[PDB]
Order: structure tokens, then sequence, then C-alpha cells
């Protein structure tokens, strides 16, 4: 009859079982337990304990307990699963009653939510200082923009330079703890009044001389800040992506009188590019031998723990962390990228307007090719975040200033239609169960997608 | 109505004070019953 | 006690204070009763709309 080999874990040793597929767990925990002892016994580890009043259980790793009633087969136990071990402590005990209504009321909430905090406290009023100064900071830059007045350009560096300068102090102070994002929250505020007061010393009008030296700095202060501190770099690696683009653009505007078209264009290959590129990138990134402070996944396996032994562990969790995190910012920055490229593009009163709808089509199905491909959650989200705001940022840009019911009707029935077929893809289909030759193919489409654009590219370049 | 209402208040403390008691008093209840006699299924210990 | 059968006053009291004391139950999670700060503000409050009303009053009075 059938039989599954798994590895079982118990009392931080695994050993590999071949087990009844079939037989009731009931039947075969019991034995196991002896084995397992044996086994221990003989480590010189210390066998397993019933602690008092109790049962013997056996959990996928996930957590949830196997049933003892039913066999490994019908709960989809298969060969090379792994299954943890366990003492269950007794649950039953005598249910409590409060029978006033107001004192039950309290003692429930009390129990069972948590109050406010002066930890809390302290990061919410760093949140809001933060919104505070991004909005100081974009009312100046509006109003240089509106007019050519030189004095704002003192007001955003003084308050850039009392946030930073607070922010450092905390961060020296007050490192001691996991609220060091506290700092680290001001810091990232504090950087943009700096971005508005170094382009706010342009002299004449606004425009792209502004553009490209407060992206340039602001882009070179979250470089800094990598080397300098090393912490929350998703967010950081966004950024500077978005200001790698927004100073291209601006010596391209500078250097070259380039039309706004060839720029988007430019960015949009560039866009598809580093997505082909990005992962590898990551990996680069993951290695250079920036500040240690390790982050929540980190911390939380540090917690329950104490190129050989605990430093190799060490290295390669961070590293891999790191990877993650720099993987994450970049695909984000080139989401935000893509559909600020595409929503450039598509005019509506435009000749050539039929052309960047053909781009879009084939950036969505490239986009969609990355996220069935990479593995986190939030980076497969982000690929279809930013596939599906291509469609809408491209449709609200014609139907906005196209006064017509027709592009109206047009975008609205597309802006619905579109995404209840990408939540049918996984929502009837089964488990989006495909052949793998589907899937290759699917595959080969959406990478048939990706050579049109080069062509594309140098018409609508010229 | 205010003296009577914190006379009404303080007579409610006073009960949630017994009741307080009450609810320890029935933990040690149900700790020596519950020891005396285990659920069928924990039985399975079968030794100490 | 269904229904929309008659209730003494102190009856009337004796539930506004079970209310009062289930609203402190409800937004602070203690019950300790001994000073209150919602009556206080909503004593507050009456002394806004009495104040509003004797000033309409005062603006009755020229003709």
């Amino acid at each position: 009859p059938q039989a599954a080999v798994v590895a079982i874990m118990a009392a931080d040793v695994q050993i590999a079982v071949v087990l009844d597929a079939h037989a009731p767990i009931s039947v075969m925990i019991d034995p196991l337990l002896k084995v397992v002892n044996t086994r221990l016994r003989e480590l010189g580890v210390a066998p397993l304990e019933a602690k008092g009043r109790g049962r013997w259980m056996l959990c996928l790793v996930d957590g949830t307990p196997l049933r003892p009633n039913l066999s490994l087969t019908e709960q989809e136990v298969y060969d090379g699963d792994r299954l943890w071990l366990k003492f269950l402590e007794d649950t039953e005990h005598r249910s409590e009653v409060i029978e006033h209504i107001s004192t039950a009321v309290a003692t429930n909430l009390s129990k069972r939510f948590a109050p406010i905090d002066p930890v809390v406290a302290v990061q919410v009023g760093a949140t809001m200082v933060a919104v505070g100064v991004l909005l100081g900071s974009a009312l100046l830059g509006w109003w240089r923009w509106q007019h050519e007045s030189w004095l704002p350009a003192p007001f955003a560096a003084v308050i850039a330079v009392l946030v930073l300068t607070v922010a450092t102090m905390i961060l020296a102070r007050s490192k001691t703890v996991p609220d060091r994002r506290v700092g680290d929250i001001l810091l990232l505020s504090g950087l943009v009044p700096l971005a508005v007061a170094i382009a706010a010393t342009a002299p004449g009008p606004v425009g792209a001389p502004h553009a490209v030296l407060g992206f340039g700095v602001f882009g070179v202060a979250a470089m800094l800040v990598m080397r300098f501190t090393g912490r929350r770099l998703g967010v950081y690696t966004a950024l500077v992506t978005l200001c790698a683009a927004a100073t291209a653009a601006g010596l391209a505007r500078m250097v070259l009188l380039t039309s706004a078209v060839t720029l988007l264009t430019c960015v949009l290959l560039a866009c598809v590019l580093m997505y082909h590129g990005a992962p590898a990138l990551s990996r680069w990134l993951s290695g250079i031998r920036l500040p240690v402070f390790p982050s929540a996944t980190s911390r939380w396996v540090f917690e329950a723990r104490p190129l050989e032994g605990p430093a190799s562990v060490r290295d390669v969790l961070l590293r891999a962390e790191r990877a993650r995190s720099f993987l994450t910012g970049l695909l984000v920055g080139l989401g935000v990228l893509t559909v600020v490229c595409l929503a450039g593009l598509c005019d509506p009163h435009a000749g050539r307007r039929w052309l960047p709808l053909l781009l879009a089509a084939f950036t969505f199905g490239f986009l969609i090719l990355r996220g069935r491909s990479y593995v986190d959650r939030w980076q497969a989200i982000t690929l279809a975040a930013t596939a599906v705001l291509i469609i809408a940022a491209v449709a609200v840009r014609y139907v906005l200033v196209s006064g017509s019911p027709a592009v109206l009707s047009a975008g609205v029935a597309v802006l619905v239609l579109l995404p209840a077929a990408g939540l049918t893809a996984a929502a009837v289909v089964p488990n989006t169960i495909y052949s793998p030759l589907f899937r290759k193919i699917v595959e080969w489409i959406e990478y048939l997608c990706l050579m049109p654009i080069f062509p594309l590219a140098l018409w609508l370049m010229n | 109505r205010p003296k009577l209402d914190a006379m009404r208040a303080q007579f409610m403390l006073m009960l949630d004070m017994l009741r307080e008691t009450a609810q320890e008093s029935a933990d040690s209840m149900d700790a020596n019953y519950r020891w005396f006699h285990p659920a069928p299924t924990t039985l399975a210990a079968a030794v100490g | 006690g269904y229904g929309l059968g008659l209730s003494t006053r102190t009856q009337v009291t004796g539930y506004q204070f079970l209310a009062r004391r289930t609203a402190m139950a409800l937004t602070r999670w203690r019950v300790r009763m001994e000073v209150e700060p919602g009556r206080r503000q909503v004593l507050a409050v009456v002394a806004s709309v009495s104040a509003a009303g004797v000033i309409c009053l005062g603006a009755l009075l020229w003709s």
C-alpha cells in the first residue's frame, strides 16, 4: 500500500520517518512517540515529557493539528511533507461569568484589546510631524512654482536643518530601542524640505533646472543614508530609483532640448530593462556591508535562538532580508515610473495615439510575467498593482480631457470588466492550475510582447 | 441625586470586590477538581 | 417587565446611573466611579447651550 516518507520534528531534532499513508493518526502517534524518545535518548538529548494533563498531537509546520480520527491521506499529508509533534496543554477550565453588564464589558474589552501606550504615542507624534513637514515643503514648492520669491528657500532650509538635527540627536541618543524608527521617520520627512530648499535656489522661472537639482540632491541624500544608517531601505530604494529617473530627465532637458515624448519612451525602456535586471541588481546590493541593524523577521528569529555556526546563519538571514527589501523597493519605484510614463504618453488628442496603447498592453503582459514569476507576495502584488494602474492612468488621461461619451463609455467599461477578468483567472480557475505547456505558452506570449517595444521605442523617439 | 449616585457606585465597587473573591475561590476549586478528575482524553499520560 | 408599563423616578435615576457606569466601562476600561468627568463635561455643554439661550433672549428685548 501507499506510504508517506515525511520528516517529523520534535524537541529540536528532525527525524525522517516512513509512515503508513492511510492508517489514522490515532493508531501511529503512540509508537512514533516511543521511537522518537528512543532516538533522543540514544542521542543524549532529553526525551519528550507529558507536562501535566494534556495530549500528544501532531501538527503541520504551519501549526494546525492533524485530525487524529483521520488518516494522512484524507487530510492531504503527502510524501515530503513535515510534521511537528507536540504535547498540547489541556484547554478546559471553568467558564467564568461576570453577571453585571458594565463590569463584563470593561473586563472583556480590557482583556481582549490593546490600549494606547506612550510607545505608540511617540510614533504617532513622529508620523504627524512628518505629514506636517511634507505639507510645508510641498506648500513652499507650490508657492515657488506660482511666485518668483527667493524668500521661501531660507524657510525650507531652516526647517530642514532643524528636523534633521533633531532626527540625528534622537538616532544617536535613543538608538537603544526599535523605536528608533521615530528617528527614521523624521529623517525621511526632513530630507524633502532640504531638497526643495536646494531646488528653490535655482533662479529664474521654475522648471527642469529646479527639478533636476532637487531630485539629484534628494537621491544623493537617500544614497548616503544607506551607508550611514542602513535602516528602512526599501523606501529609500524606491526614492533613489525615482530620483535617478528624474535626474536623467532633467539633464536630458538641460544638456539637450529633447521633447517630453522622447524622454518618456526612454524612461519606459529603462524601466523594462531594469525590471529584467532588478533581481540580479538586488543580489548585488545584498552585499554592500552597510550597518547591521536587523529588521523585524530577523529580530524575531534572533530572539528565539542564541561560514560556520551562528554567525553564518545570521549573515545569511540578514543578507537575504536586505535582498528582499531592496528588490521590493526597486519594483515599487519601477511601478511608479512605468505608470507615470504611460500616463504621460497617452494624450488622447494626438495623431499617434493608437501606438502607446499598444505599448501599454505589451508592458501590461510583461509585468504579469514577473507577477507570476516572482515569489514574494508583496512583489507579485506590486507588479499586479502597477499593471492595473497602467490601464487606469491611461484610461483617465483619455476620458478626463477628451469630452466625449464614446471614450467615456469605452474607458468605464474596460475599467470595470478588466479587473474582473483579472480576478476570474484565480476565482473560477481551479487553484489557478494550468498545464506547464500552457503556462510556458503564456510566458511566450508575454515575452513576445517585449521585442515590439524596441522598434516602437525607435519610432516614438523618431 | 448626587449623593444617591455616590452610594450606588460605592455599593457596586464593594460587590465587585466580592465577585473577584468568588472568582479566585472558583479557580482554586477548578484546579483541585480537574487535578482529581482529568478529562478522558488527557488520561493517556498513564504514568506518574 | 416588558412593554410600556409605568416606572418610578427612582428607577429613572437608577437606569441613568447604570447608563453612565456602562458608558465609563465602554470608553475607559475601569469602573471605579468615585469621580466622573463625563458628567462634568456634559454639564459644560449644558452651560454652553443655556448661555446661548440666555443671549438669544437678551437679543429679543431690542426693538
